């Protein structure tokens, strides 16, 4: 649970770091065990490969999920301006 | 105004007050108000009504109802905003002062629970004058945002 907490924040704050800080700051014992955590989402550790462990990727193009979005729909944004239609009528 | 000759209107000629809207002339006011009852000759009983056919009904709806917006669409929205570009930014700012300047004058009469400046019609003056001002600001807010919205990259 400790190793599932710290490195969540290293995504935005730390731009890059070698394997020395991974063994020290995160307190990892055996080598190549991090490679088991490196499998699916492709970790060429050289700079920043994160978002596999510690939540997930940033994706892109968020639309039609929760409340207001950005790209495609101006209607729900316009709905706030159209909200006065039902109030006045 | 039309005219119908009554010939002799003295006694037992014919009954005008039957067809539609007769017995006008209340008090001294009828039309120009100088005719009153007798009108021109023996109460010709002016009545005029219009009518529309099936072709004339669809013609007026597609041509003139209030103003003519047909034949072209997105130009009436843009040209109204484009000619008003420097005006809209001005009108929002100019009417912004006059909106509160009215609120900063008549509204000060009614403040406490008791009577101070003896407001009578003053609290109702700024309410009716600024009622449409707050409405026009919400209209131009959607129009300015709506035209630039809706795709067009």
């Amino acid at each position: 649970a400790i190793r599932d907490e710290i490195a969540k924040n290293t995504e935005l704050s730390y731009d890059f770091l070698p394997l020395s800080n991974i063994k020290a700051l995160l307190f990892f014992n055996n080598e190549k065990e991090t490679e088991k955590f490196a499998l699916e989402r492709n970790w060429p550790i050289v700079n920043s490969k994160v978002y596999f462990n510690n939540q997930s990727k940033e994706k892109a193009d968020y639309e039609d999920e929760m409340m207001h979005e950005e790209d495609q729909k101006t209607n729900i944004i316009e709905k706030a301006m159209d909200y006065a239609i039902s109030i006045e009528n | 105004d039309a005219f119908r000759l009554i010939d002799t209107g003295a006694l037992i000629n014919n009954l005008e007050p039957r067809q539609t809207t007769s017995n006008t002339g209340l008090l001294n006011k009828a039309n120009i108000q100088a005719l009153i009852h007798g009108l021109n000759r023996h109460y010709y009983s002016l009545n005029i009504d219009y009518h529309k056919t099936a072709k004339e009904t669809k013609m007026l709806m597609n041509l003139h109802k209030e103003q003519w917006q047909s034949g072209l669409k997105m130009y009436d929205y843009e040209e109204k905003e484009e000619s008003n570009l420097a005006a809209t930014k001005s009108m929002v700012k100019i009417a912004e002062q006059y909106s509160k300047r009215i609120e900063e004058e008549k509204e000060l009469t009614e403040e406490e629970l008791k009577t101070r400046y003896v407001g009578r019609q003053d609290p109702k003056k700024h309410l009716s004058e600024t009622a449409d001002e707050t409405l026009e600001n919400n209209i131009v807010s959607v129009l300015t945002a709506g035209v630039n919205s809706v795709a067009i990259k």
